[PDB]
RNA sequence: CUCCGAACGGUAAGAGCCUAGCAUGUAGA
RNA sequence: GGCUAAGAUC
RNA sequence: UGGUUUCUCUUCAGAUCGCAUAAAUCUUUCGCCUUUUACUAAAGAUUUCCGUGGAGAGGAACAACUCUG
RNA sequence: GUGCUCGCUUCGGCAGCACAUAUACUAAAAUUGGAACGAUACAGAGAAGAUUAGCAUCCCCUGCGCAAGGAUG
């Protein structure tokens, strides 16, 4: 279980623990549970690389502590 | 900084009555004569007047010796370009001033036709001036300083007519 | 030259407007 | 008020209150060292005679300055806050004493004396007005607008301490160690004795930098420059008639 | 609208039920009016005008006609049908047709006086069709 | 060009008429290929031309926020702010199924509470179908009564949030 | 045994062209 | 022209 | 002797003025320390804020119900 | 407008008495002038240095600063 820290700008930085084989759609539901927004309106980004909605976390090699820059759509 | 106690204004801008009422706002209104806040002294010249206030600064108007609102002169009434030209101020002066110096602004809804205010409109629902003349094309420093003064230009030109 | 007065503002504004 | 205010040379008027034996205010505002501080008996303010370019009227228990009494061409060494004098008598080192008012701040009257750098001032409110002082060619003064009564005796050394008691004694503490004691009324030097020095100190190092009488006006206290706070008591005698 | 008391209002409230409901529906429709047309403070003018007519209906039923009971009068002033300060100013003989309670405040004017609403036309100037900006009318 | 197509005509219920959709959705829709070809010129008669050509009902799709032309024509209609007769004309016209759906979005966003229940109630009897762009970009079939009931449902439309003044039960106690 | 941290120390550096959400409310004739 | 460790200095 | 209330403004508060209890600053202490602010809490005294207490001044409501004596 | 005159004196009204005495940076305005270090295309931080250092004797920006930091003569 990796602890992905969705640390966006302006104070919004939360920890999101997800499974390795868990999909990215399950990660946005856990990231919205600590941030306070709709999970359908959250777009994760890492230098203009907008992630998909169907690719598992084990495919991106997102290890523990690999922080993400959260953005809102 | 920049404080004041009484406005150095003319008798024309002071109102056509012995009794008036002043309203002092200390360190405000952003007086562009010296780019410093001055005591904005608002008053009422009379019935159906403009009810203007102070525009120039306090110390900036002391060297020019003009009105606080009209900003023409102290005794004669000619502009600063006409006062620095030249007695010359005795002939160019004119007592019993017109009410256009204390007249209110024009109604923009009356110029557009949709004057929905009616007879209770405080603005003047009359025809505006002719924009082809240089008398309605002055500026801030153009009236204070003598450079580019259209009112002082016609005052020296119309003085030699007959 | 300023010269204040200790008269009432109510009677002065009523007499001048009348 | 129970507050032993102190003026340090590190540009900090550390008002060490004696209610807890610690700093309570730590007021600031001076650009350089502070020469002297005097508490006003009536107005709740402290006249901090700084040495940057002027003095400072610091308000007690407010931690803020009241007005900058800039009326000196040099460092304002001496300071005097009298209830009788409406102004604040500031002693400037530019050979010109001044009396800056408390409300306005400008110097109401200068001093046409004290050709040397005036760094001393006194006050005798017992039966006369407040006097003044100078290192070279000192003279008396008056509290209403100044009045030169008489000059001083032959004391040419750099005077730094000038105390006056209510019994008519006038003590002058100079930097040369010649503690000349004269009279505030007669003017002749009564004792004019010179003090000794510490054995660990040098030969020419003893100098009275500060001197003030006791609260009971019995034993005089003069702090010398030889690291020895000397106390001078009184003694009864009659064979000291001056001609 | 909710009565906000739930305390069984007495007799005479049903006699004044549709009259106060028509005045309350007029003020709610005036509150839903947009900011177009009004210049700067003309939008607050029907807010005081509906409030002035609501206070005049209760005061005429209590003082002039004297048909409403005092128990229904105290329940109407507590529920918000009419302001108690507006009925207090109308009890004095010096003010019986005042425009608004804001115009009677002495500290509201910059010159420290009353407004043009509390001034008769015979004692005023000849040519004046002015209206009170704070109150709403004369 | 993008502030407001009218200088001073009317206003929205709580803000500017252009600031009715979300600011995250309005910023991405302001820079689009379908928007830049349309925002250079758009009139009342030109709004009926572009709305009849498009047959799609949805909002954003894809990784980046790519707005549908249904949401793009909705923002251009809200920036233009037409009269109530033109908005009632687009809802009653049977020339296209997407034309009545485009008028219903402008009715539920900027219209009054009594006017929203009065206009959307005859739209519930339509049994026709339409194509809707999903979140993954694929098309999905949606009935006309299914989209009209979704506008009267909770605020979950594609980039739209505007509650009514009351519910259907609270409005029933006051009016019909 | 369940005490959960946030920012700065960080993306450079520049050349030509292109488009924008902003603000003031004047005396004068 | 002042204070800094003949300021350290082949 | 003669007034239940309510709102404005003028002092001192050494009474758990507060039957409960926040933040900042100053002078000393500990832990981390890597530049700093955000830090941990032990002691003491200086403000700000949430509030309050007696005693004169001015308006409104029945001040008239007649309260104590 | 509100209440009253041993008023004219009808009770339709008129005249007088008493109270109420100056709100409004005045408009639903008229115009006036433009700023992303923002995208796109071009080349891509040198593949190379012999004075040995600081302290005080004039201002913009980040920041809430009686902490702090960049630029300065």
């Amino acid at each position: 279980m990796i602890e992905v820290v969705c640390n966006d700008r302006l104070g919004k930085k939360v920890r999101v623990k997800c499974n390795t084989d868990d999909t990215i759609g399950d990660l946005k539901k856990l990231i919205a549970a600590q941030t306070g927004t709709r999970w359908n309106k959250i777009v994760l980004k890492k230098w203009y690389t907008i992630f998909k909605d169907h690719v598992s976390l084990g495919d991106y090699e997102i290890h523990d502590g690999m922080n993400l820059e959260l953005y809102y759509q | 900084w920049e404080d004041a106690d009484f406005p150095i204004l003319c008798q024309t801008c002071l109102g056509e009555n012995p009794y008036i009422r002043m309203t002092k706002e200390k360190y405000g209104k952003e007086c562009k004569i010296c780019a410093r806040p001055f005591t904005v002294f608002r008053w009422c010249p009379g019935v159906r007047m403009r009810f203007k206030k102070t525009e120039v600064c306090q110390t900036c108007s002391k060297l020019k010796n003009v009105c606080q609102t009209c900003l023409l002169d102290l005794e004669y009434g000619l502009p600063i370009q006409v006062r620095d030209a030249g007695d010359m101020l005795l002939k160019l002066a004119r007592t019993t001033p017109y009410y256009k110096r204390n007249r209110p602004h024009i109604c923009s809804f009356w110029v557009k036709g949709e004057c929905k205010r009616g007879e209770e409109c405080p603005y003047r629902h009359e025809k505006p001036t002719d924009p082809d003349d240089p008398l309605a094309d002055q500026n801030i420093k153009d009236r204070y300083y003598g450079i580019n003064d259209p009112v002082a230009d016609k005052l020296l030109k119309r003085a030699s007519t007959m | 030259y300023a010269e204040p007065a200790h008269i009432n503002d109510f009677m002065f504004e009523q007499q001048r407007r009348t | 008020s129970p507050y032993l205010f102190s003026c340090g040379e590190d540009k900090q008027v550390k008002c060490w209150d004696l209610e807890y034996n610690k700093v309570i205010r730590h007021y600031h505002g001076h650009l350089s060292a502070v020469y002297g501080l005097d508490l006003h008996p009536t107005i709740d303010v402290l006249v901090t005679c700084s040495r940057d370019s002027t003095a400072r009227i610091w308000d007690v228990r407010t931690k803020a300055s009241v007005h900058t009494l800039s009326g000196h061409t040099n460092a304002v060494a001496t300071v005097r806050c009298q209830a009788a004098e409406p102004q604040i008598i500031t002693g400037s080192h530019d050979t010109t004493i001044r009396l800056w008012d408390l409300v306005a701040g400008k110097t109401r009257v200068t001093l046409t004396n004290h050709k040397k750098s005036v760094r001393a001032v006194v006050l005798h409110p017992r039966h006369y007005t407040f006097a003044s002082g100078s290192p070279d060619n000192i003279k008396q003064w008056k509290f209403p607008d100044g009045s030169f009564i008489q000059n001083l005796s032959g004391h040419n050394a750099i005077i730094n301490t000038l105390t006056v008691n209510s019994d008519g004694v006038l003590v002058s503490g100079a930097d040369n160690g010649t503690m000349h004691l004269w009279d505030w009324r007669t003017g002749y030097n009564f004792q004019r004795v010179h003090a000794a020095v510490q054995p660990g100190s040098l030969d020419s190092e003893s100098g009275i930098f500060a001197c003030a009488f006791d609260q009971s006006e019995s034993r005089l206290l003069t702090a010398e420059a030889d690291k020895t706070i000397k106390v001078y008591r009184e003694d009864d005698t009659a064979t000291e008639e001056t001609h | 609208k909710v009565k906000r008391s739930r305390k069984a209002p007495p007799d005479g409230w049903e006699l004044i039920e549709p009259t106060l409901d028509e005045l309350d529906q007029k003020m709610r429709e005036a509150e839903t009016e947009p900011h177009e047309g009004k210049r700067k403070v003309e939008s607050l003018w029907p807010i005081f005008r509906i409030h002035h007519q609501k206070t005049r209906y209760i005061f005429d039923l209590f003082y002039k006609r004297k048909a409403i009971s005092r128990e229904l009068y105290e329940y109407c002033i507590k529920e918000g049908y009419a302001d108690k300060n507006l009925i207090a100013k109308w009890k004095k003989q010096g003010y019986e047709n005042l425009c608004c309670l804001r115009c009677i405040q002495t500290r509201d004017t910059n010159f420290g006086t009353n407004c043009i609403c509390r001034v008769p036309k015979s004692k005023l100037e000849v040519g004046r069709i002015i209206e009170c900006t704070h109150c709403g009318c004369r | 060009m993008a502030n407001r197509t009218v200088k001073d005509a009317h206003s929205i219920h709580g803000t500017n008429p252009q600031y009715l959709v979300e600011k995250i959705i309005r910023t991405r829709i302001y820079e689009s290929k379908y928007w830049k070809e349309e925002c250079f010129g758009l009139t009342a008669e030109l709004v009926v031309d572009k709305a009849m050509e498009l047959r799609f009902v949805g909002g954003v799709y894809g990784g980046n926020i790519k707005p549908t032309p249904f949401l793009c024509l909705t923002l251009k209609m809200l920036q233009i702010q037409p009269e109530k007769d033109i908005i009632v004309e687009f809802i009653k016209n049977e020339d296209f199924k997407y034309v009545r759906m485009l008028g219903a979005l402008y009715m539920r966003l900027t219209g009054t509470a009594i006017d929203c229940y009065k206009y959307l109630e005859p739209l519930y009897n339509d049994y026709r179908k339409i194509k809707s762009q999903n979140r993954n970009g694929e098309f999905e079939l949606m009935h006309v009564d299914e989209f009209i009931d979704e506008l009267l449902h909770s605020e979950r439309v594609c980039d739209i949030i505007l509650p009514r003044l009351q519910k259907r039960y609270v409005l029933e106690e006051a009016e019909q």
